[PDB]
């Protein structure tokens, strides 16, 4: 089956846990429960290539900044996440997450992921966003952040609707074998 | 390899108590109580009171703790009772949990 280790990092509340849980259980958690750390599994095929996918959920809170890197040894592929409806989390990719990730794992493929794709064109979100003189992140914007960090790929998706979810994991694995 | 102090939880006395614990092959040993072997007007105290067989257990981490500890994991028997452990610091919970989880998978 070939073990593949995958770690998911990114800002508080960008929807890392939902991504993992919705993909692994096709059920969307309504929770909301801040994460310390957590482990998950999937056995998948890909591309004819049976795999065993270890999934590591990390904490977004900086308080757990000492914990987080404990997950990084042996990692094969990273998912750096930001919410398409939260330019703070997008900026933090270049500020914190990609530097931290590269500090520890200089060589492992990264996969930039824009989350909450379903709120991108949401009336009620663009309203509150634009009340902070802000704007949802756009496909070309995400694409450009990918370039700066030389991520193997940029992918947008919604865990709640599942648009593009399978695809995030199916190129996370392809980035490995 | 994996070794260190853990709190252990007594279902009967409803208290947590400190034990030096360690792992070898796939057996976890816990010592006697450290505070109580140290109050002892005697010296007694065993490093190995007893031994759990990790092969017959699964590790489970409590999402939000248990019994007024924040960082607790549980050895839930596959066959025996649960053994409930706890650390002071989350970085211990992590290390401990993974050792055993790698052993139980
Ligand atoms: N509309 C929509 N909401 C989402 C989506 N993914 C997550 N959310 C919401 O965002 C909230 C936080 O999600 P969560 O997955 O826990 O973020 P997180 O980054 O993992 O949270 P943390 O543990 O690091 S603090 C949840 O209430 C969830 O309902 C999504 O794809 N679409
Ligand atoms: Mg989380």
């Amino acid at each position: 089956s070939q073990a593949i280790k995958c770690v998911v990092v990114g800002d508080v509340a960008v929807g890392k846990t939902c991504l993992l849980i919705s993909y692994t259980t096709n059920a969307f958690p309504g929770e909301y429960i801040p994460t310390v750390f957590d482990n998950y599994s999937a056995n998948v095929m890909v591309d004819s290539k049976p795999v065993n996918l270890g999934l590591w959920d990390t904490a977004g809170q900086e308080d757990y900044d000492r914990l987080r890197p404990l997950s990084y040894p042996q990692t094969d592929v990273f998912l750096i996440c930001f919410s398409l409806v939260s330019p703070a989390s997008y900026e933090n990719v270049r500020a914190k997450w990609f530097p931290e990730v590269r500090h520890h794992c200089p060589s492992t493929p990264i996969i930039l992921v824009g989350t909450k794709l379903d709120l991108r064109d949401d009336k009620d979100t663009i309203e509150k966003l634009k009340e902070k003189k802000l704007a949802p992140i756009t496909y070309p914007q995400g694409l450009a952040l990918a370039k700066e960090i030389d991520s193997v790929k940029y992918l947008e998706c919604s865990a709640l609707t599942q648009r593009g979810l399978k695809t995030v994991f199916d190129e996370a694995i392809r980035a490995v074998l | 390899k994996q070794q260190g102090e853990l709190y252990m939880w007594d279902s009967i006395d409803q208290k947590w108590t400190r034990h030096f614990c360690a792992i070898a092959d796939a057996k976890l040993s816990f010592s006697d109580d450290i505070e109580q072997t140290m109050e002892e007007d005697n010296p007694l105290g065993s490093l190995c009171r007893g031994i759990l067989d990790l092969n017959t257990y699964n590790v489970v981490k409590a999402p939000q703790g248990k019994n007024q500890k924040s960082f607790v994991f549980i050895l839930e028997p596959k066959q025996d009772p649960p053994v409930e452990f706890a650390t002071d610091k989350v970085e211990e919970l992590f290390e401990w949990f993974q050792s055993i989880r790698e052993i139980t998978w």
